């Protein structure tokens, strides 16, 4: 994916690598390594008025 | 529904692919502070304006 | 020295998933119509009212096919009196 | 399905729609020329219909599932003769409430982001498919630019900005659940807050939504101006100047234009303003403790919700191709052959944004029908007094 | 024997975090 | 008239209902006049009602009343006239 | 009622469900549409005999 | 049958666009039916034609 990663503070199941959202498109995600919660945000956009 | 202020009377003209309407109304113009009272009685009685 | 043994199947659900990401709950959607309503919705609680579910649609049990009458002549050719060389 | 709700009971019947009773959980069918009802009981007793079934059966009362055909309503026969009428001896004063929807929320959608992510190979396959997303995108724009045209031909058809005098005597009338409270903050009235508290309502691929013009401390200001024009000056606001008038004269003025003259308000002013006030504190329990009173305004957000909410989970669809991720699949396959599955994904999605953007623009013209009749009603029921009944 | 297994043997099918949904 | 995938659901008021709601409001209108649509039903005399609904667009009451035979013979005639305007000419 | 089409048209996503949620959104504004015209008196009023 | 299926959809997706718009205009001749049943029959009304 593309986005942004930020520290988060969602709680996951030790056993669930990724989260996500109601739409179906992940929001969180579990590195391996060091197994913290990191949040993904799309990078940010916009129109140019 | 006919323009800004009591409505007196209003005017088509033809523009192209639509119309025009030309409302003419009645604003009220400028005001004078006075004061009221519902009724005034008179002879015990109490007169209410027609 | 007692257990139980039950067979999965290819069935929907609902899974009603927490704030902490566990499932406290869920809906088997073909158990009976009032889970059908729930997956349809994709609520736990419906409202009072009429919901279309699904389609009955009734299935065709047989299948049924002019007097068949012309085939073609070979008793005239392999069980012939005479051959030719 | 019909249900009572799950918060009444878990019984449910089943009307199996346009077949036969002899075409199949049995325990009471009921034939019903809309279809067949299976698990309600058939009764003769007419009642008012709550759960419409159809050919004028309705559907929990008294601990089972009833099927009955539905009551118009009371029958009376008014006692008419020649020579006899009825004359009303007394009245009463009843405030009714009207939920208008006025504007939506203005999303707009970049198709290359919505459409193709990041992938310029998506993007560049797309460029030989034209105008189509300027198309787009022009019609969500007029969409959004329409939106802020609703809301200020509804609300701002004050010129100035009134204010109610800070010492509230209008001789009796108690507007103090309509007029904004100053000691909250965001300066709303009682009613106008519990409006926003009943009423509960996400940046992604390709979606942005576009903040409305007039914020809702702006709107709220709009129909406090109007509030304190109506209250202080009568209708005479909405046509010239703001000419003040005392509020029992205004409401004898009020009662002259229907028809009763203006003695039966003064002789019974003070019966007249406790009914007022009465009537106009039976609106905040009427709201407050009756869910689905702004089932008009809530069905409009859930359908551009669920608009929304069907749009982006129809990115995860593989149209036919091998895989609905575009990264699977510029990495899975060479490309003169990707880009056949690429382009059967582009019209998928094309596809599916086009037919969201044509149902948007055409539920914003029922949301623009219903604008424009706020504003026809702001106009003649606020700002003046309508003889056009009902 | 047999016996009625009520609403009993759900699993987490997927490995995915999902906070305050109903995931069909 | 369904055959594949089409169905046409029957609408929810049949029209003996709808016919049932017709003659309500045409009944109310008769006997109780534009008072069944604000509050309670209060009857009132035909004549009486119409008479009102001439004051109504600003000829006085006295010109019902005085014509008042001559103006149910024009009414009924006209009702009478659109039976043929339907009856006739598709 | 092939099944090949119950299949491929799976992949076509949730179209098949918004025609008929469109669909029924129009069959239940027909009844509101007769509900608001004609069920517009609360009682059936009844001409008199005579 | 991809072909058939991308045929009859989009035939079906015209029909439901034309009937929301035909839905569209019944609405309006329906909310028009309203307003003249309440202000031409349960009243007298004073607007012209």
């Amino acid at each position: 994916g593309t986005g942004v990663l930020t520290e988060s503070n969602k709680k996951f199941l030790p056993f669930q690598q990724f989260g996500r959202d109601i739409a179906d498109t992940t929001d969180a995600v579990r590195d391996p390594q060091t197994l913290e919660i990191l949040d993904i945000t799309p990078c940010s956009f916009g129109g140019v008025s | 529904f006919c323009g800004k202020g009591y409505h007196l009377m209003s005017f088509p003209q033809s523009a192209p692919h639509g119309v025009v309407f030309l409302h003419v109304t009645y604003v009220p113009a400028q005001e004078k502070n006075f004061t009221t009272a519902p009724a005034i009685c008179h002879d015990g009685k109490a007169h209410f304006p027609r | 020295a007692a257990y139980y043994v039950g067979y999965l199947q290819p069935r929907t659900f609902l899974l009603k998933y927490n704030e902490n990401g566990t499932i406290t709950d869920a809906v088997d959607c073909a158990l009976d119509p009032l889970s059908e309503t729930k997956c349809t919705l994709k609520s736990f609680t419906v409202e009072k009212g009429i919901y279309q579910t699904s389609n009955f649609r009734v299935q065709p049990t047989e299948s049924i096919v002019p007097n068949i009458t012309n085939l073609c002549p070979f008793g005239e050719v392999f069980n012939a009196t005479r051959f030719a060389s | 399905v019909i249900t009572p709700g799950t918060n009444t009971s878990n019984q449910v019947a089943v009307l199996y729609q346009g077949v036969n009773c002899t075409e199949v959980t049995g325990s009471n069918v009921f034939q019903t020329r809309a279809g067949c009802l299976i698990g309600a009981e058939h009764v003769n007793n007419s009642y008012e219909c709550d759960i419409p079934i159809g050919a004028g059966i309705c559907a929990v009362a008294s601990q089972s599932i009833i099927a009955y055909t539905m009551s118009l309503g009371a029958e009376n026969s008014v006692a008419y003769s020649n020579n006899s009428i009825a004359i009303p001896t007394n009245f009463t004063i009843s405030v009714t409430t009207e939920i208008l929807p006025v504007s939506m929320t203005k999303t707009s959608v970049d198709c290359t982001m919505y459409i193709c992510g990041d992938s310029t190979e998506c993007s560049n396959l797309l460029l030989q498919y034209g105008s189509f997303c300027t198309q787009l995108n022009r019609a969500l724009t007029g969409i959004a630019v329409e939106q802020d045209k609703n809301t200020q031909e509804v609300f701002a058809q004050v010129k100035q900005i009134y204010k109610t005098p800070p010492i509230k005597d209008f001789g009796g009338f108690n507007f103090s659940q309509i007029l904004p409270d100053p000691s909250k903050p965001s300066k709303r009235s009682p009613i106008e807050d519990l409006l926003f508290n009943k009423v509960t309502l996400q940046k992604f691929n390709g979606l942005t939504v576009l903040p409305p013009l007039l914020t809702d401390e702006m709107i709220a200001q709009y129909t406090s101006a109007l509030l304190a024009g109506t209250i202080t000056s009568g209708w005479t606001f909405g046509a010239g100047p703001a000419l003040q008038i005392p509020f029992p004269m205004q409401m004898a003025y009020r009662f002259n234009g229907i028809g009763v003259t203006q003695n039966v308000l003064y002789e019974n002013q003070k019966l007249i303003a406790n009914q007022f006030n009465s009537a106009i504190g039976k609106i905040q329990d009427s709201l407050s403790s009756t869910p689905s009173a702004l089932g008009k305004l809530q069905n409009v957000v859930n359908q551009n919700a669920q608009a929304l909410n069907t749009l982006v989970k129809q990115l995860s669809s593989n149209f036919g191709a091998i895989s609905s991720v575009l990264n699977d699949i510029l990495s899975r396959l060479d490309p003169p052959e990707a880009e056949v599955q690429i382009d059967r994904l582009i019209t998928g999605r094309l596809q599916s944004l086009q037919t969201y953007v044509t149902q948007q623009l055409i539920r914003a013209a029922e949301i623009r029908a219903s604008a424009n009749l706020a504003a026809t009603k702001m106009s003649e029921c606020v700002l003046g007094q309508s003889k056009r009944v009902d | 024997a047999y016996t009625n297994s009520f609403t009993r043997g759900v699993y987490y099918p997927d490995k995915v975090f999902r906070s305050s949904v109903l995931h069909s």
